[PDB]
């Protein structure tokens, strides 16, 4: 899981799931491309390019798969304060980044 | 096993082994690119394209792995006669098919795959270019190799180098060096430690010096020289000798091509 | 074995083996064709003609297999004297016959069988021809081979090459090269991997370079060198050293011919 | 003692690091010329950041700071994941390029020194013997100039075994045949120089050096051999570094004879 | 052993053996006198002078055995640093001293000990002298050795001969002979069976041919190359590589000397 994938992560397993759920919910609320376009996958990490057969009214074109990303930063002072006061970790910046990856996909689509 | 993979093949298990050996030997003898260019292993099925990082800071290009194949037919009349008389099957057509594919691979290695946008050693962008003088005069050929070898040194390529020349130019280092009273091929072989090779794919007075090493260039083998039964057609048994190979030139500056100015 | 194959043979099993060993040794010492041409066989007695696929730079031609033989005679007086004195039987005449079958094969391999219309190395259509200059001057012989080998290389025939020269040209290769302090034959032997041979069948200044490989040319043998009793005739014991061989040139472009103008 | 525990954050397993080590080491061995005729003094260890050299001129102690030679290459995470998914061995081509560059750096430091730390080289050390060679294109000059150079070492109380390293052009010129003996000059030289006649791209033009092999004459002081260290993961990619710490000590400068073109 | 011989030695038994092996190897790589002169010993520490019977072409002379030594110093800071870092002790200075004792023996063997009045190969009375010509011209070096070896042969000294030349003359032997396509040194090496050596002790154009054999000349060693602790002085550890050797030339007529006019 995430905890063993990033042993140095300040977020625990429960804290990291909230990071995933916040990102997933923010993506679904903004992904308009996936609302009507079917998904061919998940292919997996072993695929870096796909072959597209264009039937004009066939032509085979090798479409390399782009990677769209947004970074965002979780400041340590906020994380330490949340741990000290036993309050849930704020992931508002994480949702903002997901809204920008979902906007990048829509621009690319 | 090829026996169970082609249940309808007329050849037995041992006959396929002889057919495979004939194809392998004919290809290996006729292949000049693989002598000095290393193989990026058997990629196998599931890798239809490969990525080449071109260094001139690197840039990435997606290279589609093309299929090179030649078709040969084993006539049933000849097959039945060999089985009846217990004489070995003549796979001379198989050897010619492997020879033709090997010639095709060498053309793809040197002159590139134009229809697949894959460059070759003789036309890769960014390669060094050297102009050879009159190699008919003794000593000019050695000096040209020295000048071209120094050109690769200027671009941080210390060797070991491999030199491939056209047959017309190759049959010019087989002359006594008047300065040293030795064959000019021997002096070049001392400088070119990876060997000097000929190739019919090069026409006229052309040649290329390649700094050997898997970090400069290699061949991505999706599947090595393999034979496949195309299925019975008109009572005969056609086979396909096919291979899936692409050439990756990671550092084009490691290739210096000798070009006749005329 | 031979004793039961020819019950009337004056030679015993041991005596007949010496006949075979003498014939075999005399054949190997003279067969220059088999030194670089691969054997397609032994097919057996059930094959009398072979199919040759000529790839010109396919054409199927039915090559009937010729039979080459020499007879020789073992006189009974010599055989009786040897038995009486307990000395080994002299097979010098047998070796002489084997030297003539091995010369007949070389003639058929290099010049072809006119009666059966089978081509040879020096005669086949579709071969490459190189006109040699004056090999007497040192250094010309190496250059002529270099240019002739270049013609084979331009046809995607990258060796290994086998060069057969007439004894006049073969001896001309033994002079020291011009300015490389090395015998001219040694430099050619580096160029020709399969070896440089000589054959008396080639007359004058002539030679041939053949790109070896059974996919280029091969030798079809239904039966190798064999000795057969022809039956006693006039108290003598005539035999026959025979073989059924034929040369199949599948790739005529793999043969480069050196001739003089 | 495996590098997996040394770099827990590395993406390579025990076997992948092992394949990485051979790729770096083999590419280094193919290019390291100085190590062929110079003994290795070490590995001293991480506690030796500078070595002491006692020069016996024909005694002065000089402190040499051990230089660190390195080159960086990056393995892309997409490539590592793609190879891992397809069960294909990782492509360490960039590692060989980095290892080859470091090997050239060590050879360049051995011969031409290191101006940054004022460490002398074979062709730069003070007190060495200098021999002005002649036209090696003409016959006999190549062997004679070596004989006088060896005589210079003999007069300086150094009686072998010698090691001769020549520029790549001069090494080929030694393959000529002798004017009278009708034997190649290289075998005559090889009988005089029994530690081996080598060639190196570092020497340019008509240049060479004759070195009296022996620990008491000169040696390589290394604290860390060719080692691949995993740098921190940056930008989701994995950058590595092939580094080594080697300094050359010439205890007897008079045991080195340099062939210099006038 | 060494540890109990010098209880105050900073070097352990393993460290002291490396001192001995370094000294021994450096001596063998430089001792040209012992390559052809037989050893009469080790006599032992109980012998300080030897009797030489000179057979001129007997005379008894008491040759006192000289002692040749070089000191060198092992600094304590280097020894302490090596112990702290667990690295082997550097003995480069020790090898340098051994190269100077092996040069002192060669000087004493070839030129003699003037202080003890002991003759050498190049200096003894009763030797044969040959005046070499111009060795620069090819073929003169071989001829000069031939005539000089002839002088030894006329004195019933029929080999095996050992020839030692100065580096100037030794390198002059490496040119190809005049018209025999063979290196001049190779022809001399055929003439001189015991081998042709060179010594830096011989200056200019000079050399010597010695007819080997312990009945002609020998080397008397009471003690071979030895390393002795001289006791700590100024925190340093001075040693001494020493040997007690002397050359006895019993037959001065067995030495032929090559000099230039």
């Amino acid at each position: 899981n995430k905890s063993q994938l990033y042993p140095d992560s300040p977020l625990t397993d429960q804290d990291f799931n909230q990071l995933d759920q916040t990102v997933i919910e923010a993506a679904r609320r903004q992904l308009v491309g996936r609302r009507f376009i079917e998904l061919y996958g998940p292919l997996g990490r072993g695929m870096q390019s796909v072959f597209n057969d264009i039937f004009m009214e066939s032509r085979r074109v090798n479409y390399t798969i782009p990677m769209l990303y947004k970074d965002f930063v979780l400041y340590w002072r906020d994380l330490e304060q949340s741990k000290a006061l036993d309050i849930p970790i704020d992931f508002s910046v994480a949702a903002n980044a997901a809204r920008d990856v979902a906007f990048l996909e829509d621009q690319m689509i | 096993n090829k026996s169970q993979l082609y249940p309808d093949s007329p050849l037995t298990d041992q006959d396929f082994n002889q057919l495979d050996q004939t194809v392998i030997e004919a290809a290996r003898r006729q292949l000049v690119g693989r002598r000095f260019i290393e193989l990026y292993g058997p990629l196998g099925r599931g890798m239809q394209s490969v990525f080449n990082d071109i260094f001139m800071s690197s840039r990435r290009v997606n290279y589609t792995i093309p299929m090179l194949y030649k078709d040969f037919v084993l006539y049933w009349r000849d097959l039945e006669q060999s089985k009846a008389l217990d004489i070995p099957i003549d796979f001379s057509v198989a050897a010619n098919a492997a020879r033709d594919v090997a010639f095709l691979e060498d053309q793809m290695i040197f002159h590139g795959s134009k229809e697949f946008d894959i460059p070759g050693l003789m036309n890769v962008k960014g390669r060094l270019t050297h102009l050879i003088g009159n190699w008919y005069e003794s000593g000019n050929a050695f000096q040209d190799i020295v000048e071209a070898r120094n050109k690769l040194l200027e671009m941080n390529h210390n060797g070991p180098y491999a030199l491939v020349l056209s047959p017309e130019l190759y049959s010019l280092l087989h002359r006594v060096h008047k300065d040293t009273n030795v064959l000019e091929i021997e002096h070049v072989r001392e400088l070119i430690t990876a060997g000097v090779f000929q190739s019919p794919v090069l026409k006229g007075k052309s040649g290329v010096i390649v700094n050997t090493g898997r970090n400069n260039l290699d061949l991505a083998i999706s599947e090595d020289f393999e034979t496949a039964y195309l299925g019975e057609e008109g009572m005969n048994h056609p086979f396909r000798v096919y291979e899936t190979v692409v050439l990756r030139i990671k550092r084009p500056a490691a290739i210096c091509t000798l070009i006749d100015p005329e």
